[PDB]
DNA sequence: CCCCGGGGCCCCCCCGGC
DNA sequence: TTTTTTCGGGGGGGCCCCGGGG
């Protein structure tokens, strides 16, 4: 723990205040208004990984309190035991007792509550309801089916959407300015495309790209660096593979696939995913073609997930695509 | 001091005389006969029998569905014939330690209250052990101690329970008189309900009692509570409002394995008309009534029905084949569920794969009786034989080069010819050769028997061994015991 | 700001039995019991957010009054309710002597009784019968099948029903009047639609809408609150063309942040309650959805698997 | 604090009296009349009955106008009593229709006053009229010897048979470790009259009791100094231990013939 | 062994200090300066705060070049500290940028030397000044009497209410079996000045506290003969036990009353 | 120096969906 | 017309043994 410069970019660039959280305008505005007027309800932040839930709640707590929020809030996560005994004793005493340092209300943050047992969630119901006058609860979740209906009904739900492109571009610009780096527009587009709405992925990939460059001062991060560090297929490669599979004989398609994969050690799963994305735009004249494509490609993906014979898997991909498109005549 | 207007109707209009109890007259009379002649059995040392065979059992085991008058009947019989009641309920700790230091020290002691209150049995004790099934204890609950008391009690010990056919109460199999109380019929309860109706100033037409009783599954207490609640605002109970009351107060009891299997394998719940009354939710919930026995019962009883839901051109064989395929899929799902990952969220899917879907293809009318699962006993037998084979294999590991499967499939057929055939063909003279062969492989007599118990098909040795002359077997055993034999595993 | 204000769900919690909307028969009967007495042992069952606990508390208060402190024993899931608790504390409370008005009794409120072990419930049988002249028992549960039948036979069944649109609208309008909220009828309709009959959710959504943007209209209401995803899944599974179903899965579920596990579980539930489709087709769809769920639970969770599941469902429905 | 105002001269007396029969019964009925306090309690086994009388003489100051019955749980009473001080003044206070009693621990050396309240339990147990019984045999022997004999016999058997005849008392315990008999006879010694053993028998009798009940009975022997055993044909033995003003009697029922 | 070298009068002293609050908090953080050792620990429930302020005069010798922070686990510290005799001398040794703290046990009479090193834990503590509020009331009473009162009232109920009024201290506890109240007044004595109840009051106050925390705040009664309780309305309550050199303070948050 | 209260482990027994 | 597998959590019974009191 020397300084912040010796930290991963995912942690080095954690939003400190609520103004540094991007892509969640509605939720941020609503929670800030609640803190302003003092109408904070029991909150349930539901969202996919790396969207700004933990950061948002920590920033909210630091905004309500000062820099001593660590001692004025009860934050429990999956790394800590949260059984029925914990809910009955520790959470109950925290909710029913005044603040040692300040003279304000109390906040309990049950992060990763989806990992809690049903008994603990059931016990939390009346604990939440009874001490509502001086206590408020915040629950952060990724999957909603693991939360009991009673807990869901007792909390106001806020959904963290996948981060749009615009917020990702702004945060990438901020990181580039801070790190003194240059990013090509096509490199930026590839980074946002591979992000899948996750900022942690963007930060990790950007750190890897900075590492790849010989001298990060003058050199620029081109899409080539993106694909080299991520080891992902190139759009031209995917298009060429699809063209060879759909318009050439078996020998030519096999040779093209093998050459493309061996050029940079491209993985079969990435090629399958890219081809699926490409075919999504295709306007098929027969529903059977799309049905067969989806089913057979899903089966191939499931087989790949458990390993097996890679060459046979690639041949199966080629054959499935050809057979499915044979129904377009 | 307690105003009657503030008392519950169940306790207010409660039975006061043993005759007031409705239905189950035979059970009440049988209990009275058993308890009245208890002293006579004591004089006979409980050795002689009686007309009804009640003179040998030293304890009573009243049982029946809930809310029928079991505890009331027991207390009324204890108070009528004349006795002092020492009742123990689930609210009191009935563990083995407490039982030894509790009721045990009173089974053969006089009644201080009985004497200081004032009948030869008036000062005697009647211990009523109510809610036996409610004792939550397998090794520290003292159920076996209760059985011991029933076996060695100096006073009439009456046990009351709601469900006799449970493993927990197997110790009370044949150490007590099994008195059965059944659901009382509407005919006897109509008089009581009409009396309460006249007393409490609300209308109840004669045609409504049967339906109200069917609503509560013959629970007189529940019917009285129904009347008390409905009389709060609606003082008229006529045919115009039976449907709403019965639908709001319908009892929902969980069906038992046999009933679940019978209901599930019916072609009326799978019809386009019956599917609306009995929806998929109902079937999935019925699976969860007993989620450990339902799939086994379905797999055991899906081949003994005449179907009525077969598609045009489909035969019974194809339907059973499809059901078996889905049963195999459900078995795979079950293997996934009960694994290191602990995937219980898949339980609903299992319900569809193992129980609902396979039944929906062979649903119809039973062509026999619902048989209990045969896989449990077969699994126990397989485990026993596997342990025996393991013992035999590790007894011979120093003279053989194979595994247990290879030993079972390859070596044992030849070992039989070297161990049993000589007795059949030669006789007693072959004892020495068999002893030698068993000595070469560190084989014991019990190992010999276990080996002879493995063969199947035309090689079954039960009749062949039972036919061997007794002299040869006796000489074999005596010669083996008189000789010193080696040891393979020297357990220190 | 470090001084919060009470939420409307608590600030406007009904304190009398006449302020509870919905289940007119049961509420009127409870009012009659409160005015007369002789409260029977009762079990109140129903879905979340309907007013079971509120009704129980209002009845107990109106029945006892100044004796509420010494004549009510409230135990919930947050409090230990094991066999020892039942056999000692509840027994002592039942045996405790309290001089109450002529037609009043002590009350034991076992909230969330469905989370009690079978042993505790069995130990709770005779205490209700030998002390019925001094104490009465009220249970509030969501699932009524978790209470052992012997106890159910000892209590009056009160199965609360799902609240209708009229009751929610009435209560919401009353709260709006008491808080002077600017609203549009479309906003109230949207709030009711998204509440799904849960009064707590309706009030919370209304409060959030007012405190975030002011006017309660359809746009503002839907900006915070999203439409129930089960209905979206139902629409996706009932589409005619596979293209439309895939579009619904894509632009309405996948990109909104909904996880694949949630989508598959919701699809399973909806197909289980899809009365429109025949039972056999529903069973095959359930088989396919279960295959997809098993695939996802092993770590292979991707839009491709959901698309394949939809394609198989469409093939089955063709 | 109007109806019942009682003040023990020493608080330790109440603690000792309660502890004497604390392990015998669970719940008790203290009926406070104008003449004193009388309590009757039956154990869970419904075989041992306990009577207790405290008179005005033991009380430094007693004032009770109307008779009041107080149902108490001995565990809670012991808890509250242990919370007091031995060298303290204990005062029992009961008011109109008492739903609870007040125990006041008050001392004069210091000005610390501790006012505890104990909630009363609605005990539904009719008073079993203890009709006077002319027991056939009356045996009085020092509590020390009784305790010694019963404790020695406790390890022998779970049941002890007592036979009384001419200047002869036999205690026989036949259990799992063998059979042991203890024989005692009356004696009068001027050196230690308090330890003298006195027997008054008209017809010899023999009755078998349970060892555990006798042990629990003697557990309270520290209160008194001698035993007042009375035995009849088919009646419970009256183990009477006399205190300053009043008494504490056990009515241990016999075993079946 | 350069920065910190501190030898105690006897290991029993540090043992007693540790046992006074090892059942209340789990992770502690000492901040050793040239003036002594000060530690602040917060309970998991965030309801009880323990503050220890051992002084320089409690050591035979105490050397500390620079202020050094040590984060430690109380279970492990107590376990290691239980590996010594009651007649030995214990010295704490800490080096540059400490990664572990060395506990050396020495017995000159028996010429016995024992070593024990405990790895320190990275706790980013923010040691908070104990701002001395203008407490509404303060009092001093023998620790044994307070222990007796709390232990008696704990059985009745799980909460204890302290009311401070005009020369009157009321310890009340309402539970299930019944209620209890103990009233004590300021008593001044000259024959045995060690025992006395002193009260300095400005405004009357009434505060409820949990029995579980009070039962652990009294385990420090073995550390002193008198205890000082300072109470302020809707403010943390201070329970101070004065050591031979320093003091041990428990800050307890009054329970909410709604 | 010996007995009793009550904290702390150890062992076992049963559930698991909406 | 009768009776099985595994982790993890929770509950409930059983001692064990330190501490404190007498
Ligand atoms: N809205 C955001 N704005 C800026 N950075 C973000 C944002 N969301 C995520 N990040 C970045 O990703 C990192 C992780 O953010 P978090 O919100 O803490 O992750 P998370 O949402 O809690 O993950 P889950 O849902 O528990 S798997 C942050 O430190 C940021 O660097
Ligand atoms: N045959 C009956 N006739 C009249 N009332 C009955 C009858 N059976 C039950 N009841 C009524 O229901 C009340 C309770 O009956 P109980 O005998 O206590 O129940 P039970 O038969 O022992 O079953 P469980 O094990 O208690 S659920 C009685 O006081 C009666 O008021
Ligand atoms: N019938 C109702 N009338 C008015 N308000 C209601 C009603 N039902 C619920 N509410 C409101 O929602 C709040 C919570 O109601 P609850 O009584 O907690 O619902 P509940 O059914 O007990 O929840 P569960 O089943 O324990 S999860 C109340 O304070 C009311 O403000
Ligand atoms: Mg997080
Ligand atoms: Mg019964
Ligand atoms: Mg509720």
């Amino acid at each position: 723990k020397r300084s912040k410069e010796n930290l991963p970019w995912v942690e080095k660039y954690r939003p400190e205040t609520l103004d540094e959280v991007y892509g969640q305008n509605e939720v941020i505005t609503t929670v800030r208004k609640f803190v302003d007027e003092g109408k904070l309800p029991h909150l349930l932040f539901y969202g996919p990984p790396g969207t700004g839930k933990t950061s948002t709640i920590v920033a909210l707590a630091r905004e309500i309190y000062g820099k001593n929020y660590s001692n004025m809030v009860l934050e429990l996560n999956a790394s800590d035991d949260r059984g029925i005994d914990v809910v009955r004793n520790q959470i109950k005493d925290f909710a029913s007792t005044r603040q040692i340092f300040s003279k304000g209300f109390k906040l309990i943050i049950l992060d990763e509550a989806d990992a809690m047992t049903n008994a603990a969630q059931n016990a939390l119901r009346r604990v939440i309801e009874r001490y509502t006058k001086n206590t408020r609860f915040c629950v952060l979740a990724n999957y909603a089916h693991k939360l009991t209906p009673a807990l869901l009904s007792r909390c106001t739900r806020f959904r963290f959407q996948p981060l749009p492109q615009e917020a990702i571009e702004r945060r990438i610009a901020n990181v580039l300015v801070h790190e003194k780096l240059k990013l090509s527009p096509n490199a930026e587009k590839a980074l946002i495309e591979l992000s899948n709405g996750d900022m942690r992925r963007v930060l990790n990939v950007l750190q890897s790209c900075k590492a790849t460059l010989d001298n990060p001062d003058e050199d620029e991060i081109s899409d080539d660096v993106i694909y080299e560090c991520c080891g992902a297929p190139r759009p031209s490669d995917l298009k060429a593979v699809l063209k060879s599979i759909l318009e050439d004989d078996w020998g030519t398609a096999h040779y093209t696939l093998n050459k493309v994969r061996s050029a940079k050690g491209l993985a079969l799963i990435d090629l399958i995913e890219g081809i699926v994305k490409i075919l999504e735009d295709y306007e098929l004249q027969n529903e059977e073609t799309r049905v067969h494509l989806l089913t057979k490609l899903a089966d191939i993906e499931y087989s790949i997930s458990k390993g097996g014979n890679d060459q046979i898997q690639g041949s199966a991909v080629i054959g499935a695509i050809k057979a499915s498109f044979e129904n377009e005549t | 001091v307690v105003r009657e207007e503030d008392k519950l109707w169940t306790v207010k209009y409660a039975p006061t005389n043993l005759q007031q109890v409705c239905g189950n007259k035979g059970s009440v009379m049988k209990l009275k006969n058993w308890l009245a002649n208890w002293e006579n059995s004591k004089k006979n040392s409980f050795k002689h029998a009686g007309k009804d065979g009640s003179g040998v059992f030293r304890a009573a085991m009243l049982y029946g569905p809930p809310g029928i008058g079991k505890t009331t009947a027991a207390h009324l019989v204890a108070q009528e014939l004349g006795y002092d009641i020492l009742e123990q309920n689930a609210s009191d700790v009935r563990s083995k330690t407490l039982l030894n230091a509790g009721v045990k020290n009173a089974l053969d002691n006089m009644s201080v209250v009985g004497y200081f209150k004032h009948n030869l049995n008036g000062k005697h004790f009647v211990i009523i052990m109510d809610e036996v099934d409610g004792m939550s204890g397998g090794d520290r609950g003292g159920v076996g101690q209760l059985a011991q008391f029933c076996r060695k009690t100096s006073t009439p010990l009456i046990l009351i329970c709601n469900e006799r056919n449970l493993p927990k109460m197997r110790p009370f199999d044949r150490v007590c008189l099994d008195i059965q109380f059944r659901r009382p019929d509407a005919n006897s309860i109509k008089s009581r309900l009409m009396t309460i109706a006249i007393r409490e100033k609300f209308k109840l037409d004669p045609n409504v009692i049967d339906r109200l009783i069917q609503t509560t599954r013959g629970d007189i207490r529940q019917v009285i509570n129904l009347l008390s609640t409905i009389s709060t605002t609606t003082k008229t109970i006529n045919h115009e409002n039976i449907n709403e009351i019965s639908k709001a107060w319908e009892k929902n009891i969980a069906l038992k394995p046999f009933d679940i299997a019978h209901k599930m394998l019916d072609g009326q719940i799978y019809s386009d008309i019956g599917s609306r009354n009995f929806t998929l939710n109902d079937k999935i919930a019925l699976y969860f009534d007993d989620f450990d026995f339902t799939p086994l019962m379905i797999q055991e009883n899906y081949l003994s029905t005449r179907p009525s839901v077969l598609k045009p051109g489909q035969s019974h064989l194809e339907a059973v084949a499809e059901a078996a395929n889905c049963i195999s899929l459900g078995d795979i799902v079950e293997k996934k569920i009960r694994s290191s990952e602990q995937l219980w969220s898949l339980l609903p899917l299992h319900a569809v794969l193992s129980s609902v879907y396979p039944a929906s293809k062979v649903a119809g009318h039973m062509a026999g009786r619902i048989n209990f699962t045969a896989w449990l006993g077969q699994n126990s037998k397989s485990a026993k034989y596997y342990r025996l084979l393991q013992e035999i294999h590790y007894h011979t590991r120093l003279g053989t080069s194979t595994d247990k499967i290879g030993l079972r499939l390859d070596y044992l057929p030849t070992f039989r010819k070297r161990l049993l055939d000589p007795f059949l063909k030669q006789g007693a003279d072959a004892i020495s050769s068999v002893i030698e062969v068993m000595d070469d492989y560190y084989l014991t007599k019990e190992d010999w028997d276990s080996i002879m118990e493995f063969f199947v098909g035309p090689d079954v040795t039960t009749a062949i061994i039972k036919k061997i002359p007794a002299t040869v077997k006796s000489g074999f055993t005596r010669k083996y015991n008189s000789m010193t034999h080696p040891v393979a595993i020297y357990r220190t | 700001t470090l001084s919060l204000q009470l939420p409307w769900v608590e600030k406007y919690r009904p304190q009398v039995l006449s302020d509870i909307v919905g289940n007119k028969e049961t509420i009127d009967r409870l009012q009659q019991i409160a005015k007369d007495g002789n409260m029977p042992h009762m079990i109140i069952s129903g879905m979340p957010g309907i007013g079971k606990t509120t009704s129980v508390h209002c009845l107990a208060h109106e029945l006892l009054g100044r004796s509420y402190a010494d004549g009510v024993l409230e135990l919930n899931a947050s409090d230990d309710r094991g066999i020892d608790v039942v056999r000692n504390q509840i027994k002592h409370f039942a045996q405790k002597k309290l001089h109450l008005p002529p037609g009043k009794h002590k009350i034991v409120i076992l909230d969330e009784a469905d989370s009690m072990t079978a042993g505790a419930q069995q130990a709770l049988r005779r205490t209700m019968e030998l002390y019925s002249n001094s104490t009465r028992f009220a249970f509030a549960c969501n699932q009524s099948n978790k209470i052992i039948e012997p106890l159910q036979s000892r209590c009056a069944i009160l199965r609360y029903s799902k609240l209708s649109d009229e009751d929610v609208l009435k209560r919401l309008l009353q709260i709006i009047k008491l808080e002077d909220v600017k609203y549009t009828n479309d906003g109230l309709e949207a709030i009711i639609f998204t509440a799904e009959g849960d009064m707590r959710q309706a009030i919370n959504n209304l409060q959030s809408t007012v405190a975030g943007h002011g006017l309660v209209n359809a746009d503002n209401v839907f900006k915070i609150v999203d439409s129930p995803h089960p209905l979206i899944v139902k629409k996706m599974l009932l589409a005619s063309n596979l293209e439309d179903s895939i579009q619904i899965l894509r632009t309405d579920l996948w990109k909104k942040g909904y996880s694949s596990i949630d989508i598959v579980t919701t699809s399973f539930r909806v197909t289980k309650n899809l009365a429109q489709v025949k039972e056999s087709v529903r069973l095959e769809m359930i088989k396919e959805i279960g295959l997809t769920h098993m695939r996802i639970l092993e770590g292979v969770g991707t839009y491709l698997q959901l698309a394949s599941m939809l394609a198989k469902i469409h093939k089955l429905n063709n | 604090a109007s109806m019942l105002e009682a003040k023990f001269e020493e608080a330790s007396l109440f603690k000792r009296i309660i502890d004497g029969f604390k392990d015998c019964v669970q719940l008790v009925n203290f009926q406070c009349k104008e003449d004193g306090i009388i309590a009757q309690a039956v154990d869970d086994s419904r075989v041992l009955l306990v009577s207790l009388e405290i008179g005005v003489e033991a009380f430094q100051e007693y004032r009770c106008d109307h008779p009041v019955t107080l149902g108490m749980d001995l565990t809670s009473l012991s808890k509250i009593l242990r919370c007091g001080n031995n060298t303290d003044t204990l005062t029992l206070i009961a008011d109109n229709t008492p739903d609870s009693i007040i125990l006041l621990f008050e001392d004069t050396k210091k000005d610390r006053i501790a006012e505890y309240s104990l909630k009363l339990m609605d005990i539904d147990a009719d008073f079993l009229k203890i009709e006077e019984l002319q027991y056939d045999s009356t045996l009085s022997l020092p509590s020390s010897e009784f305790s010694k004999i019963v404790r020695d016999l406790s390890q022998l058997s779970d049941s002890i048979n007592i036979m009384i005849t001419k200047e002869t008392i036999k205690f026989v315990a036949d259990g799992d470790i063998g059979s042991g008999s203890v024989i005692i006879k009356p004696f009068v010694d001027m050196e230690h009259p308090e330890t003298s053993i006195k027997l008054e028998m008209d017809q010899p009798v023999d009755l078998t009791f349970g060892a555990k009940y006798l042990l629990d009975i003697i557990k309270g022997s520290s209160l008194s100094d001698r035993v007042g055993i009375r035995l009849s044909s088919e009646a419970p033995a009256l183990f009477q231990f006399d205190l300053k003003s009043g008494f504490l009697q056990f009515f241990l029922a016999p075993k079946f013939n």
